[PDB]
């Protein structure tokens, strides 16, 4: 048996594909760490092209409760043809804490 | 500030000597090698005690010098063993327990020669008493002694 | 002497601090060799002040459970040694003083560089966050294979171990120790046929797929146009090694690849001639702190699965000091010195044991996010090939990630995540029996 | 077949100095004193006496060596304030009866008096130093 | 494994044998253990490129230690790279967990692997050539103290040195650059002492600047520097610095007529323990595949007969075409330098006047003698402390040059050299 | 004389020996001739030691069939030669004994360097191996037209010719001999048109490639601006006349092209001065081997076809010595002495006759797979043009390296194979009478 040609996209790529529980169960380790996470969309995942354009901002409010996860749902009824991620970021460590995809076309 | 003893503890890694009992140089006689009496260790630093007159010196630990039973020694020259290189005869340190009396072709054995003391390999084996296999043969230092062991502050460069 | 002996003597917050471990040869005490430590790294055995380029031990604090050795923490001041050299803070320090021979065995355990001199350094060229910012892989340890056979590949079967392992989600793959050239493979040859299998693999796969292309050469002419050519093949990383190479050649390609934008691996070559042993050397967080300062964005911390606890206690000693911005003293984890590194960046920690499929709990856990994972050491490949021993080894990894983002304890409830990633792939599943 | 063994005496550690030892403490400052000193015959270091004799086998090492007329003594730990929690054993103190001239930084043998004794003098006492304690050696685990 | 273990393999002449010292765990067998440090020094297209061990040859007067003869193919190692050959070979072989400690002894570069080197910039015979100093072992101060000294006053205890009759001055391993002493300002105030004290004595005067430096190019533009003052030699930690960085400054220094010092700063954490470690023979090989004109060998003076004759093991290994294997000496392998330039033997523990009738015995002519290593100076100064050291020496060179046996005669020529010098008879003393 | 042929010495294995083909004048006894080309090749005829750099004659032999002459070989020490300089083995070996007066005719027939001496030089920029990895071409011996005419050709008609050629499957395409720079085509011009040549026939046809541009020029300036701007058209090979443009300029554009990646063709122009009298000169083997140790990924070994038994074991003993990394001392085939190349990189073996489309089954039986063969030398084209003179040239190539690969001796069962594959070719059945 083989490996096939599959192009991979992120961090969370070499999984089955993340249903809306595990998503809920995921961000809730980003928010829990004090990080404040968001939503990121694009036309193409490419090496290349680095940076993915924000959804509405990363948004918060509150110190755990559910931010991102409805905010994805209004995003794949809004862009359903558009790579959509979800991000984590760091103010002290000023990097990102996740970058994975929720969402493919 | 009470300053730190100077606490060395003795490693395993490292072998610690074993003093040697020594009888005089050669010629000797027969009687003067059975005369040695057998050394017991005074625990735990081989703190050896004496009564009469004789004269001992430590030789370093090794593996079968650590490993033998009744160390002697008998002071004699090069020439007593056989050519082995350029050098001239000068003096050597002999090192003979006495309880390895055995038959070896290769191996050294110390014997009675007459009421002497001598030293010749055995192809053959003798009538004669031998006295013991040789453990060890040493031969002095030549080095510049002020700073070898009255200096510790060197470096290697 | 014990001129050099201050018990006293508070240490400024600019001395260079260094802490050996003494053994000393018996009936020296140790005061008198700990001052004699303190001695022959500066100021031998008036012409100048003596009193202001003097090493000074401050205090001795013996180790515990073992006589005849104690820890001499010598306080070396900051303007005895050179703005930016790495490899003047070994030739004061380590240079004429293990050969001392009232000593019998003499260690540098920890080395604390204050932060008015590790402001002259460069640091790594990318941190921990660069490095990630550059690649784009974010919030999971990173990867790597290591090309078996080392020896006797060309340099086209080489890059095509390469492409193959590059395929199935592995993020970086190392170029060897013992291959810089040779007469069956060149590096002109090797990077080109790298950088064709790159390129390759990263446009069939969008991540940006990266190899350490081994630059360490006979010369630093030889290695910077070795270096320049990775360069020009559009390469993110680069690799040395920096105890063979040395640390002007380290910090000559510190100083290129922060010039140049290129990642710099740096392999731990020739490290257990002097970190290995415990009694004499010099301890590998030390050696750690020194290609901090230097050049690297990733070093090579070994492993811990074959380790007590004690013994990575002490490998997460160093760990922490190469990634950490602030390290407390903590002599139980190893670190000797509290270290604030000035918000210099961080190194990766690489992780390169024997190590496969099911110690991605251990070294998630272990080793953080900022880290690499390094594999086919002493695990012996897979039975499909590299492309599935590398999705196997990248399906282990995101699902230990997916694992210690839920909360469960990768410690506790490790074996079941491999098992249960063992069932959606089958690449993973005919590697989880060995 | 003529063949020899030359294992020689070839490092550092190669030089192990007889030294004198007393019987086990306490004493008096009259044993110290009344032990003869070391005369080597340098080609071999053959040391010899005819009365009750008694020494002891160290290395020899930078320290000892150096040492012009060192005198082993017979004691335990509990003399020395050492801070480890290493149990108490015998202690072979390695006395130096050459260099008696008082250091507010090495640990000496003062006779107490009329008792031999090993303590530490921040100021140089009145009571005269008999020797200097260069070693403490302590037996193998 | 034990497919690495080929005791039958007798070893071809471009192999890179290598003996290192093993001392395995226990339990674990000799066998075992000599095919394990030839297994992780290699292929960890195997039947030509493996490292293979060849003989075990246990280490006699001692148990649980061997001495594991390992044979590298030729076409492994890179051509003219000794960072290649620390790479591969000692690279990640030490480390490895069924080995207590692992000692690398000697090795064997052979003929087909020596000429990809550059060898020594100059030799024994090219640098005395240059320097125009013959039959006769050289000189030196180590400019005490080390810290502090201003760039001037540094020059003007060179000058001091050079004048009496001392050939070399060292810099320190420390001094680099420094704030109260930049190298810029050290090296133009010791070529102007230099300039002074080859034009009062007329002799070829040098000193040893420290060209080791962060960066490659901040070393060669510290090289650069010392060429263009016209200095006949520099000097270089290869240790701390590096056989990169020794490499380059090897292939410049042929390339631009400087000698070079090869200084063994860092030396003594990866060999002064005897089973763990890369023992001075094998990088004393290593700089002479690199570059240097001189190699500091410690000293003899404090040494027994084994440790001369290992201290002067290597003194034949990096001087010497070739050498005999002569394993009581401590050279392991047969070494045949291929008409490679010698490096000179610098002598610089703490020896003083009495032990020129001495190393001049054991360091023959192709030496240089460092001064101020331990001892308490000279009581008169620098000037007087040279010219003590200089017609000690050549009171040591003339007795030589007359038969004298110099480990008899000797110190009757110091002696009768202390009335015809007043400089001398007070450093006959202390 | 007679000091310099020591008649027992055997040599050791770092000497440079040397197989001279001494035709002494009348009265010159053997020894004392073959100690004189021992003699004026080195230590001419106390101010240094004789005996360790003297060349020494160590045999005779006398050539079977022929009185007058003998193989003296002479053994030359190592350090009387420069490391890596070829251009000081013929000034050595070959410089001031040729002209030397008491012999007749004096041919260096072979010449063994060392192990320890072929280490000090570079070797072919690619090999065999990686000028196949470069072009990703294997298991056939490669191809190549060569451009008629020679002259009168404007730069652009010239790469038209290249184009036409170097579609239907022909893998090389050579630039001429007296092509270098001419007024009515410069090199500026010729590789600027044949770059956009090759870069329209790569495209069309999926393969990579080359076009042996000729580099050989009046300075090493010129030269290597003549070559950096063949590597600034991203071309694969470049190519250079050794014996006319010499070992200085050619150890020159070696050190070149390993250091930049382009592949070099070395062609055997002037040759036949010195290696076509079977008395005097210098064998095409010394030849051979002297540009295997500088720079050559292929070089002109002629053609095996017009040749008879013995005069094609010689041919095929100098493809040995150029390709292969052991060769064993057999002097029916030529090779005088045992020559270990130390894993040098191999050359090609180039087949340049006047051969054509019925020489197939003997030069891929003859010449292996390590070899590239040209055509257009002697034979008279094809009637259809290039393009369908090249599918020629390339069917009969894959015919018979798929008849070899299928146990079909080509020696017998060659011309079958021809006659089979012109009937699935019409490009080939036009080619296949003349």
């Amino acid at each position: 048996q083989t490996l096939p040609k599959e192009r991979r996209y992120e961090t969370l790529s070499y999984l089955p594909p993340l249903t809306d529980v595990q998503i809920e169960k995921q961000v809730q380790y980003i928010l829990s760490q004090g990080y404040i996470p968001a939503v990121e969309f694009n036309e193409v995942s490419e090496p290349t092209e680095l940076y993915w354009t924000l959804w509405k901002l990363p948004l918060f409010g509150a110190k755990t409760s559910r931010e991102v996860l409805a905010e994805v749902q209004s995003c794949r009824s809004q862009y359903p043809g558009h790579y959509i991620r979800v991000v984590g970021f760091d103010n002290i460590k000023q990097c990102q804490i996740l970058s994975f995809i929720v969402h493919k076309p | 500030p009470a300053p730190i003893p100077p606490f060395f503890r003795f490693d395993t890694e490292d072998e610690l000597p074993r003093i040697v009992p020594v009888v005089g140089q050669l010629p000797l006689k027969a009687e003067e090698l059975k005369a040695v009496p057998l050394v017991e260790e005074i625990e735990p630093f081989r703190l050896v005690k004496f009564s009469g007159e004789q004269a001992w010196v430590a030789l370093p630990g090794w593996q079968v010098l650590l490993a033998a039973e009744d160390p002697v020694t008998i002071l004699a020259t090069s020439d007593r063993f056989p050519k082995q290189n350029q050098t001239e005869p000068g003096p050597v340190l002999v090192v003979v327990d006495r309880s390895q009396r055995e038959w070896n072709d290769f191996s050294y054995f110390v014997v009675d020669h007459d009421g002497e003391l001598d030293f010749q390999w055995f192809e053959t084996k003798p009538e004669f008493p031998i006295l013991g296999k040789v453990i060890i043969l040493v031969r002095p230092r030549r080095i510049l002694d002020e700073n070898v062991t009255k200096d510790s502050w060197q470096i290697d460069e | 002497r014990l001129t050099y002996y201050t018990p006293d003597y508070t240490p400024k917050d600019t001395d260079i601090l260094a802490a050996f471990r003494v053994t000393p040869q018996p009936g020296v005490p140790f005061e008198e060799a700990a001052a004699a430590v303190a001695a022959e790294s500066s100021t031998g055995t008036l012409l100048t002040d003596l009193d202001r380029y003097k090493g000074r031990c401050y205090d001795i604090e013996p180790v515990p459970g073992e006589d005849n050795q104690f820890i001499a923490y010598i306080a070396y001041p900051l303007d005895l040694f050179e703005e930016g050299s790495i490899t003047n803070v070994l030739t004061s320090i380590v240079g004429n003083v293990f050969g001392f021979k009232a000593l019998r065995a003499l260690r540098l355990e920890d080395i604390r560089f204050p932060v008015a001199y590790i402001k002259t350094f460069q640091g790594p060229p990318h941190g921990i966050q660069v490095e990630r910012d550059k690649l784009n892989k974010y919030g999971r340890p990173l990867l790597g294979c290591t090309i078996k056979p080392k020896l006797g590949l060309s340099a086209k079967n080489y890059g095509r171990a390469v492409y193959e392992c590059l395929r199935g989600g592995l993020d970086f793959t190392k170029d060897d120790e013992n291959i810089n050239s040779a007469p069956f493979q060149r590096w002109r040859d090797r990077f080109l046929f790298v950088a064709d299998a790159i390129t390759k693999a990263q446009a069939e796969t969008g991540e940006i797929k990266g190899h350490y292309l081994n630059v360490t050469a006979p010369t630093c002419e030889e290695m910077l146009k070795r270096a320049e050519y990775a360069k020009e093949l559009k390469q993110p990383i680069i690799m040395h090694d920096y105890l063979t190479a040395g640390f002007t050649a380290n910090t000559t390609l510190a100083r290129w690849c922060r010039d140049n934008g290129v990642l710099l691996h740096i392999h731990r070559a020739m490290h257990a001639v002097i970190d290995r042993q415990k009694n004499h050397g010099i301890h590998f967080r030390v050696l750690a702190k020194a290609l901090r300062l230097s050049g690297g964005d990733h070093i090579h911390t070994g492993t811990v699965v074959g380790k007590l606890e004690g013994e990575r206690g002490i490998t997460m000693g160093f760990v922490d000091l190469l990634r950490e911005n602030y390290v407390e003293q903590d002599k139980s984890r190893g670190i000797y010195f509290t270290q604030d590194w000035a918000s210099l960046p961080g190194v990766m920690a690489v992780a390169s044991g024997g190590i496969h499929v099911w110690h991605m709990p251990a070294l998630v856990e272990i080793f953080g996010d900022d880290s690499v994972l390094q594999f086919g050491g002493g695990t012996l490949g897979h039975p499909w090939g590299n492309a599935p021993g590398a999705t196997a080894n990248r399906v282990a990894l995101e699902a230990c990630v997916q694992a210690r983002n839920e909360g469960r304890n990768l410690a506790r409830e490790g074996n079941d995540v491999i098992r249960e990633a063992a069932k959606w792939s089958p690449e993973l599943a005919v590697a989880c029996e060995l």
